[PDB]
């Protein structure tokens, strides 16, 4: 079975500059397991992002968190990328604070 | 606690 | 309320580099509290719960060889599902595995189940009394034999009524301030311009604690449960959840739809407008 995965980023509290905060990415409903996710900073990586809360629903399709602490800035854009077997193209979806 | 052991299929 | 402990397991081949991946990942109703992941130069069980340093170091030692038990009958399921289905080497497949048990808020047992998947689609399941198994397709129905004939869903079901539902009620003893916590939601909502005159309103519930939520959108005195858009409730990153339920109003309407909030942390639900 082959599932496109849903990307979902999003922080712990609404954003407010110079506020500690805590950004996720939650990809789900994927199929197979097999998947690489990063998580950037203004276009780099993230170095020690956690990967955490793995599971999986009644149809067998994965969850994953990747999450990291972070304060936002006014200027700094942050995204996930994620590389799976049912994408041709590696997938980045940015932060959408405005959301 | 974990279960004991899963058989093989 | 109730409980669950469950534990989720995957097993991965991939030919041409090595063993395959095994990852098995405990929790205690949705927060995970324990994993092992094979992809580590040493692997070991670990917690993943602040309380689960309340356990001493034979309960790491005996889970963590436990899960390398495991690593090696799932590698010798990966084969033997090959044969199974006439499949080749070159390929990567998945086995799927979830088990657990449930209690109501009395500790008593309410389920006990174990499911599994291959390729992501079901092989073989425990029936409700525990006691048979139910086969997806012919191959399952040589597992189900093989483990009629070694008597597995007695041990089984000895485990999901014993030993599950002893250790959940540990843990929830042990992890009280943070498993039977409740954190009330706190909520906002979110206005978006579309085109043809329309707004998007998202009625967001943050920093709660259970995951149970329910977020309905209304429109005198009935729900849009319909035209509702949402995503399914979601970590936050710090052991709390959060969900969102959008709308698509009319410009200038904004003010007669409401979003309200139901949780176990909020006696009279919340209610919003934009
Ligand atoms: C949580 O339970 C506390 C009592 O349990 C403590 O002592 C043992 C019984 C063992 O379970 C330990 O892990 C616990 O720390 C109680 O004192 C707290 O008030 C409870 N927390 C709340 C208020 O939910
Ligand atoms: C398995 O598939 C191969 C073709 O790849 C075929 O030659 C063989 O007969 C099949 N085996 C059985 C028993 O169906």
């Amino acid at each position: 079975i082959q599932k496109t995965p849903q990307i979902q980023v999003y922080s712990r509290h609404p954003p407010e500059n110079g506020k500690p905060n805590i950004l996720n990415c939650y990809v789900t409903q994927f199929h197979p397991p097999h998947i690489e996710i990063q998580m950037l900073k203004n276009g780099k990586k993230i170095p020690k992002v956690e990967m955490s809360d793995m599971s999986f629903s009644k149809d067998w399709s994965f969850y994953i968190l990747a999450h990291t602490e972070f304060t936002p800035t006014e200027t700094d854009t942050y995204a996930c990328r994620v590389k799976h077997d049912s994408m041709a193209e590696p997938k980045t979806v940015y932060w959408d604070r405005d959301m | 606690f974990a279960p004991g052991n899963y058989p093989a299929l | 309320g109730p409980h669950s402990l469950r534990y989720f397991v995957t097993a991965v081949s991939r030919p041409g580099l090595g063993e395959p991946r095994f990852i098995s990942v405990g929790y205690v109703d949705n927060t995970e509290f324990v994993r092992f992941d094979s992809d580590a130069e040493n692997p070991r069980y670990e917690p993943r719960a602040r309380w689960m340093e309340q356990e001493g170091p034979e309960y790491w030692e005996r889970e963590t060889q436990k899960a390398k038990g495991n690593e090696q009958s799932f590698r010798v399921d990966l084969r033997t599902l090959l044969g199974y289905y006439n499949q080749s080497k070159g390929g990567s497949h998945t086995i799927q595995v979830i088990s657990g048990c449930e209690v109501g808020s009395d500790g008593r047992l309410l389920r006990g189940y174990q499911q599994y998947a291959y390729d992501g689609c079901d092989y073989i399941a425990l029936n409700e009394d525990l006691k048979t198994w139910t086969a997806a397709d012919m191959a399952a129905l040589i597992t189900k034999h093989k483990w009629e004939q070694a008597g597995e869903a007695e041990r089984l079901r000895a485990y999901l009524e014993g030993t599950c539902v002893e250790w959940l009620r540990r843990y929830l003893k042990n992890g009280n301030a943070t498993l039977l916590r409740t954190d009330s939601p706190k909520a906002h909502v979110t206005h978006h311009s579309r085109p043809e005159d329309k707004v998007t309103l998202r009625c967001w519930a943050l920093g709660f604690y259970p995951a149970d939520i329910t977020l309905t959108w209304q429109l005198n005195g009935e729900e849009l449960i319909q035209d509702m858009e949402l995503v399914e409730t979601r970590p936050a990153g710090d052991g709390t959840f959060q969900k969102w339920a959008s709308v698509v109003v009319p410009l200038g309407k904004e003010q007669y739809y409401t979003c309200h909030v139901y949780h176990q942390g909020l006696p009279e639900p919340l209610t919003l407008r934009w």
